[PDB]
């Protein structure tokens, strides 16, 4: 971890790899610049030799968030409703930093700010939804863009951001000049600085201080070689809990929050319209709504998924007529028995669904939810804190 | 600079024979993030007075044996702004003399192959032509001939860049005595001709036309 | 690296050699003087027995930059356009320290400040471009030289400098009195 | 002086720390269900096992004056 | 105003796993300090001890109870 | 050189001798009194 520089992707288990639309948190913790009532200088931090702008927070720590330009744009195109799914907010040009944030962001490929566009002009007001293909960001953002915004805090990829230090005396907001410092509900904090990164190429993060420099190197590549599923036991008795653990670096999009994913896994739903699919933040880590369900099946190829973003389940493998596995509600999801007829029972996995999202997660199409065991762990599970799994063995199983 | 990442740019074409032309050295024509970072100013006649003893000059010869096919070309990367000034269909990316810098054409124009190096750390003293995506400024041409070479010189000690092919070896490795149903065993290929980047791990993807060979059963 | 003194040229690989127009950074890191809201004394640092003036920065560290006189002058002559190539800015006499920086630089052979000369007088305003041969620096710099400057920050040999500590209460800019930090 | 709050987490979630007159930083936590169950026994206020009043995570800014959003 | 005001002290609620570890971390420059705790029933550490075996007529019966659960 | 007291004439080569019209500098460097405000 060096001494004073912390980068989220720095994990020995995964060999410092990063992949997909993920945001990366850079934190500087040092006792030399930890004060918040004096105007200390911004610490000098670069990624691939380009400047990373760092905001001070109330804990006396310096924060910055970055992501690959093309992956942010491609992922943002899936988020059809604002502040749901993988929304990076609005894509602005590098020149827009001074007019929007209040400080220069010119050594970046682009910035992602959490507002909404009221006046969708061709030039002066940025892109709400992003490009399915990606590319260079050329639309600019101005000061009148911020004021006209009707819904602040539209970023959903960073949800747990520390408060920017307040403006007192010589000190500006975030000690570098943010125009509005209300975290996770304001138009400026957090924001992601976009960088053009090379797949299969290294990413180097540097901090220059007196007495030596700290570096951290990361690899930007597909990470299916670190992905696996584990079950708690070998043999399962009749009303057991099936405790499934998924470890996948790709699934940790938010570096500050607990990431939630929901899957349609029924591989024997044969309805022509139906497809196995993946959804992001249909629930919270506390089993709340946390937004709508937005398709990711046709975009997973473009988000660096190599056979590692898809969950499928077969309840009856040998087609004996008695289904072995069923599904149940727990503390990290809101599951409902949509067929409540007396003729069926709780062993019918196809009688459960999600009530608010019935087009793609309705009756049949067994919904399965996983939750991140820690803000920035990359280890997911079906168990909740009461040890109640989503997956349970049926009472009449053979 | 003891606090920053130092950038240097060289005119290295030792066969540009135009009377006005000279091999030269320039300081901070680019940044460490491939921005402008200022103009190009001559240092060739002052290097004697700045304590340079045969150690401030880079020269390159793209075709050492004058076979007609140039071995080495140059390309843009993340720490420089290189442009193909002759964009005519009659030439291609293998013409090292068709690249230059657009903003500085008097001394770094067409011909006079510009080469850029960047400091690996603020105060390291170790420079390279690679960038952080592992894309070098210097690349071997696609039509290069076996046995031909180029010559790169620093500190009045030249080095050859030889082009060659490598014999391959393929071998299926059974884990135990017999390969039975439902068992994965490794298949290993050793061919240096597919290792086209020494700073990156490479996959034999069908979909990439630039992977020339793929194993098949 | 000793304990509290760091010098850039200290490299085991190159056997502590230095050469050419290079600038050398001296840093002092000590817990005795690391505070930035109290007026602690400047640390006493010398090169070949002559005093090196150290500015405090926001990280609570003391900085100083030096170079050979003739190599700076010779290198600066190549920089024909300002803030490009090897520009050390403008060459001032040792006496000019008090009038330009705001503190004494009298035990030095000369100082290089990042301004541009508007009124190119023979005496009172320093040399923009330097001498191709080098030698003694005799042209002085005054307070009216700074105000008339039309482009600040012309040094290109040092580009990544830490922020000088601000003037609060008893504390001056850089804790030693820089006129513009 | 306004030094920065120290960064303290329990099971990876942020614990907010208040400075006291001894120059030390304090924080108090408990299991959610056990606090709720115990608080139900305290039928008269400030007697028995009273945790006072149960607020949502969002209420931190409006009630305490600072964010408590990474808590249950 | 401590112990008579509306804000200090206050308890931050966390959903914890019975029979699971609880980890408290502090992140500072130069390394992190951790402390791990177990959240489980603690009747295996509970006992009662009496001062003596045989008691004369007007003796004091000195009973000592050790129980982790009782320290709220 | 002791710890906190420095005198110019303290030179091992010349065996701490002083002579003639010379001035002698005495310097005290201590962290207890190093503040200036």
């Amino acid at each position: 971890a060096n001494a004073n520089l912390f980068v989220s992707a720095e994990n020995s288990q995964f060999d410092n790899y990063m992949s997909g639309p993920q945001v990366i948190e850079v934190v500087v913790i040092d006792s030399d610049i930890n004060d918040t009532d004096e105007a200390k200088g911004e610490p000098d931090v670069t990624v691939n030799g380009k400047v990373l702008r760092m905001v001070q927070a109330v804990d006396g720590n310096w924060y910055g968030y970055f992501a690959d330009r093309d992956q942010a744009q491609i992922a943002d195109s899936t988020a059809t409703t604002a502040d749901s799914g993988l929304d990076f907010g609005v894509f602005c040009a590098s020149s827009s930093g001074t007019a929007a944030l209040g400080f220069s962001t010119t050594e970046t490929d682009g910035i992602a700010i959490p507002i909404t566009i009221a006046n969708a002009t061709a030039t002066g007001n940025g892109t709400q939804t992003g490009s399915s293909s990606g590319g260079a960001i050329t639309t600019t953002c101005a000061a009148n863009t911020l004021d006209a915004s009707t819904a602040n805090g539209t970023i959903n990829v960073v949800r747990e951001a520390k408060d920017p230090v307040a403006a007192s005396g010589s000190v500006s907001v975030g000690q570098i000049g943010l125009k509005n410092g209300t975290a996770n509900s304001g138009p400026n904090w957090p924001f992601i600085q976009l960088y053009e990164l090379n797949p299969t190429g290294n990413v180097v993060v540097q901090y220059n201080k007196g007495g030596g420099v700290q570096s951290t190197t990361l690899t930007f590549d597909t990470v299916d070689q670190f992905a696996e599923l584990s079950l708690d036991r070998t043999v399962f008795p009749r009303v057991s809990q099936v405790h499934a653990t998924i470890t996948d670096l790709w699934l940790n999009i938010d570096p500050t929050d607990e990431d939630s994913w929901t899957f349609a896994t029924n591989t024997k739903n044969t309805t022509s319209s139906f497809n196995v699919d993946t959804f992001y933040q249909v629930f919270d880590e506390n089993g709340a709504s946390g937004g709508s369900a937005l398709t990711l099946r046709t975009t997973l190829s473009s988000l660096m998924c190599e056979d590692n973003c898809v969950l499928t389940l077969d309840v009856d493998a040998q087609s004996s007529g008695t289904p072995v596995v069923t599904i149940q509600d727990n503390g990290d999801s809101i599951l409902t028995q949509l067929n409540a007829s007396s003729n069926t029972n709780a062993n019918n996995a196809s009688a459960f669904g999600i009530s608010t999202e019935t087009a793609k997660l309705g009756t049949g199409s067994i919904p399965v939810t996983i939750t991140e065991q820690g803000p920035n762990s990359g280890v997911f599970g079906t168990y909740d804190e009461s040890d109640k799994s989503v997956l349970k063995i049926t009472d009449n199983a053979k | 600079d003891p606090t920053d990442e130092d950038s240097w740019t060289f005119a290295t074409n030792t066969k540009n024979t135009t009377s006005s032309f000279n091999v030269d050295t320039f300081y901070q024509v680019f940044d460490e993030n491939g921005a402008s970072g200022g103009s190009a100013l001559t240092l060739r006649t002052t290097l004697s007075s700045l304590m340079c003893e045969d150690n401030c000059v880079l020269t390159l010869d793209v075709d050492a044996q004058s076979s007609g096919t140039p071995v080495v070309t140059i390309q843009d990367n993340g720490d420089s702004i290189l442009t193909q000034l002759n964009a005519s269909s009659n030439t291609n990316a293998n013409n090292a003399s068709a690249f230059g810098i657009s903003t500085e054409t008097a001394k770094l124009g067409t011909g006079s192959i510009p080469v850029t190096i960047t400091e690996q750390g603020p105060n390291s003293g170790v420079f390279g032509t690679y960038d952080e995506s592992d894309k070098s400024v210097l690349k071997i041409t696609d039509n290069a001939k076996r046995g031909t070479s180029a010559s790169l010189d620093y500190n009045e000690t030249p080095q050859t860049i030889l082009v060659g092919f490598s014999f391959a070896s393929i071998d299926i490795q059974p884990v135990t005595d017999e390969w039975t149903s439902g068992q994965e065993i490794p298949v290993v290929i050793v061919d240096a001709d597919q290792n086209k980047n020494s700073r990156a791990d490479e996959d034999l993807d069908l979909n990439n036309p630039d992977v020339t060979l793929i194993p098949a059963l």
